[PDB]
RNA sequence: UCGGGGCUUAAGCCCAGCGCCGAAGCUGCGGGUCUGGGGGAUGACCCCAGGCGGUAGGGGAGCGUUCCCGAUGCCGAUGAAG
RNA sequence: GGUGAAAAGAACCCCGGGAGGGGAGUGAAAUAGAGCCUGAAACCGUGGGCUUACAAGCAGUCACGGCCCCGCAAGGGGUUGU
C-alpha cells in the first residue's frame, strides 16, 4: 500500500501575469491553473479559474490574423464538457470577456455564472477590491 | 387496445413519484365563540351556530 | 422415477440474488435482471484489477512531475536522472516519500542532477 | 405501552386510506378525532370508527388515559382483493378489481417520563 | 526513520517497527527473517547503483495468511462463456525488527 | 468544430539529437493448470523444459436431486427436512 | 388435500350498526384460533439508520471520503458524495 493524503492543502492565491503575451502559453501553466485547454472532467469551475483572474485586468493582443471577433472559450472545467464562455457579444453577456478570456472571457455568463459565478469581474481589474498574494507568480 | 400502448414497464420510482405529488391534504377549523367545536371557517358549526342563536339540533 | 424438483434451483437462484443485494433497478428487485448485472460488474471487476494498477501508474507518474516542476525541471528529465546514474529501481510510487517527507526528496533530486549532468 | 388495535378485511383501497393513515400520523387524539370527523372522504369516518375501536382498548382494556394517547402508527396495506370481470364494448372482457386495507391505529404514551 | 525495499516484485518504505505483510513466502512460519537488502534509512540514506549494501533490514513474521478471495467470475456476452471462479492470493504475515542499515 | 480547446522563433513543415511516456506483450514476486523428464521401490511429494485465444464440436472430470441397498441400523424434544 | 393428540373450537366483558378486533379461559403450543403445518420470491406496505434539489443516465464496477451500527485490536457492515 501507500498514502498520500494531504486533506485540504489550503487556498492557493496567485495571480500571475503576462497579459501582453501569448494566445495559448496564455495558458497551460495559466492554465494547470486554468484553460483554453487544460483541466475537464465535471468538476473544475470558473473558481481557481479566477485566482489569477488574469488580475492583469484584460484583453490586450493577438498572435495570428482572426480578429474583430472574440473574446474566448471552451475548455475551463466542469460539468457540460470543459467549459467557458463565449466571446464579445459577450463583452456584453454580464461583465465582458478579455483575455481574461482565460478567466474574465470564461466567466461573465450566467450559468457557471452558477460556478458560484462567483469568482470574479472588472473586480479582477487588479483591485479585485480585496487582497491576494502579490508575488502571484509573476513567474 | 389501439395506438397508445405502453412501450414498456414503469419504475416503481416513477409510480410512487407520480403518487408522491399528491399528498392527502387536510381541511380547516377553527372555534365556536361560547362553545367547544371546531367549526369550519366563516361556516357555524351544526350545533351551536351564530350570533342570534337559531337551529340548534345536532345533539 | 420422479425427481421432485425441490430447491436446488431456488438455492443457487437466491445465491446470485444474494450476489446483487446493494444495487437500484429491478435488478435489485428481479432475479434474472441481478444475475445478468451481475456477471456485467464481474467484467467491471477484472477491467479495474489491471486498469486499477494502470490509473495508479498515472497519479504516481503526476505528482513526481508536479513536484519535479515545483522545484526545477520536469518528468522525462527525472527519469533519465535515475535510469542512466545506475539506479535501476526506485518504485515510481515509492518516491512519494516526496511531498510526505521534501528532505530526501529534494536530495535525491540533486542525486538524478549529479549523475545525469 | 404501544396499544395495539385492528379492524381487518375491510374495504378502500390502499392509495386513498394510506394516505389517510399518514395524514394525520404523528398528532394526538383531540386532533385526530376531529379531523377524520371533517373530511372529504369515506375513510376518514371509517378510519374513525377503527379509531374507536382503537380507542377503547387503550382507555378501557389498556388504561393509558384518553389525554396521553396520541397517534402511534397505523399501517394499512392492501391484503387481498376482488377480481369482477367488466363488460365492455366490442367483446372485450376484462379483469377489474377492488384492493383493501389493513389498519393498524396503535396509540401511546405522552410525556415519556 | 525509514527504510526502502524490493521485496517480492513489491517495493516499500518499511517503519522500524510495525506493518503486517508481503507476498508469499518460502520463510519460517514463525521466526527470524533477515532481509540481506535494504534501499534507504531516516536522515539522508541514498541507495546506490545496486541495493544499499552496508548492511541489511530485519524483519520479524507473524505467521502466514490467505486474504480476501476474489471470485474471478468473467462471462461473455452472447454466444456462451459463463466462466465462474475465484482466486484467493496466499501470502505470508509479518511485523519487521529494525533496519540495521 | 481538427476529439475538442487552441496553436505562427509553433503546439504547422524540414533535418538532426538525447530523454521519458506509454498494451493482459516482457522482467521480478506469488498462485493454478495440464504435460514432458528425473529422483520418486515410495503413493505422496519435491525439483526440474514448455504450452493455456477459444465458438461449434472432441475428451477428462466435478456438485446436486426421487427412490433400492447399507437398515430388525445411525442421528432427532436437549428439537428432522424446508 | 393439513387446527389439535382430542373442539377443549374462544364462554364473560370492552370499540362497532354489524364485520373485525381488545382482555379471558383453554390446551405444550392461539403467527396451531376456524379454511387454522411450512410459509420464499415476484408484487404491495411502517418507523428509523444512510444518501439525493448544478444536473447528461446499460445506473454497474475500481481508488478515496462522509455517515449509522457490529469489532478489544486491526477490522467490518452498508449508505454513495468525487
Amino acid at each position: 500500500m501507500k498514502t498520500y493524503v494531504p486533506k485540504q492543502v489550503e487556498p492557493r492565491w496567485v495571480l500571475i501575469d503576462a497579459e501582453g503575451k501569448t494566445l495559448g502559453r496564455l495558458a497551460t501553466k495559466i492554465a494547470t491553473l486554468l484553460r483554453g485547454k487544460h483541466r475537464p472532467d465535471w468538476t473544475p469551475n470558473v473558481a481557481m479559474g479566477d485566482f489569477v483572474v488574469v488580475v492583469n485586468a484584460d484583453k490586450i493582443r493577438v498572435t495570428g490574423k482572426k480578429l474583430e471577433q472574440k473574446i474566448y472559450t471552451r475548455y475551463s472545467g466542469y460539468p457540460g464538457g470543459l467549459k467557458k464562455i463565449p466571446l464579445e457579444k459577450m463583452l456584453a453577456t454580464h461583465p465582458e470577456r478579455v483575455l481574461e478570456h482565460a478567466v474574465k472571457g470564461m466567466l461573465p455568463k450566467g450559468p457557471l455564472g452558477r460556478r458560484l459565478f462567483k469568482r470574479l469581474k472588472v473586480y479582477a481589474g487588479p483591485d479585485h477590491p480585496h487582497q491576494a498574494q502579490r508575488p502571484e507568480k509573476l513567474e | 387496445a389501439k395506438h397508445p400502448v405502453p412501450k414498456k414497464k414503469t419504475s416503481k420510482a416513477r409510480r410512487d413519484a407520480r403518487r408522491s405529488h399528491h399528498a392527502l391534504t387536510p381541511p380547516t377549523l377553527v372555534p365556536c365563540p361560547e362553545c367547544k367545536a371546531m367549526k369550519p371557517p366563516h361556516t357555524v358549526c351544526p350545533e351551536c351556530g351564530y350570533y342570534a342563536g337559531r337551529k340548534v339540533l345536532e345533539v | 422415477p420422479r425427481a421432485k424438483t425441490g430447491v436446488v434451483r431456488r438455492r443457487k437462484h437466491k445465491k446470485i440474488l444474494k450476489l446483487a443485494k446493494g444495487y437500484w433497478g429491478l435488478r435489485s428487485k428481479s432475479f434474472r435482471k441481478a444475475r445478468e448485472t451481475l456477471f456485467a460488474a464481474g467484467n467491471y471487476a477484472y477491467a479495474h484489477r489491471k486498469r486499477r494498477k494502470r490509473d495508479f501508474r498515472r497519479l504516481w507518474i503526476v505528482r513526481i512531475n508536479a513536484a519535479c516542476r515545483q522545484h526545477g525541471l520536469n518528468y522525462s528529465t527525472f527519469i533519465h536522472g535515475l535510469k542512466k546514474a545506475g539506479i535501476e529501481v526506485d518504485r515510481k510510487n515509492l518516491a512519494d516519500l516526496a511531498v510526505r517527507e521534501p528532505q530526501v526528496f529534494a536530495e535525491l533530486v540533486e542525486r538524478a542532477k549529479a549523475a545525469q549532468g | 405501552m404501544e396499544a395495539k388495535a385492528i379492524a381487518r378485511y375491510v374495504r378502500i383501497s390502499p392509495r386513498k386510506v394510506r394516505l389517510v393513515v399518514d395524514l394525520i400520523r404523528g398528532k394526538s387524539l383531540e386532533e385526530a378525532r376531529n379531523i377524520l370527523r371533517y373530511t372529504n372522504k369515506r375513510g376518514a369516518y371509517f378510519v374513525a370508527k377503527v379509531l374507536e375501536s382503537a380507542a377503547a382498548n387503550a382507555v378501557n382494556n389498556h388504561d393509558m388515559l384518553e389525554d396521553r394517547l396520541y397517534v402511534k402508527a397505523a399501517y394499512v396495506d392492501e391484503g387481498p382483493a376482488l377480481k369482477r370481470v367488466l363488460p365492455r364494448a366490442r367483446g372485450r372482457a376484462d379483469i377489474i378489481k377492488k384492493r383493501t386495507s389493513h389498519i393498524t391505529v396503535i396509540l401511546g404514551e405522552k410525556h415519556g417520563k | 526513520m525509514f527504510a526502502i525495499v524490493k521485496t517480492g516484485g513489491k517495493q516499500y518504505r518499511v517503519e522500524p517497527g510495525l506493518k503486517l505483510r508481503v507476498e508469499k513466502l518460502d520463510a519460517e512460519p514463525g521466526a527470524t527473517v533477515e532481509l540481506p537488502v535494504l534501499l534507504l534509512g531516516g536522515e539522508k540514506t541514498v541507495v546506490g547503483t545496486p541495493v544499499v549494501e552496508g548492511a541489511s533490514v530485519v524483519a520479524e513474521v507473524l505467521g502466514h495468511g490467505r486474504g480476501k478471495k476474489i471470485l474471478v467470475s468473467k462471462f461473455k456476452a452472447k454466444v456462451q462463456y459463463r466462466r465462474k471462479k475465484g482466486h484467493r492470493q496466499p501470502y505470508t504475515e509479518l511485523l519487521i525488527k529494525e533496519i540495521r542499515g
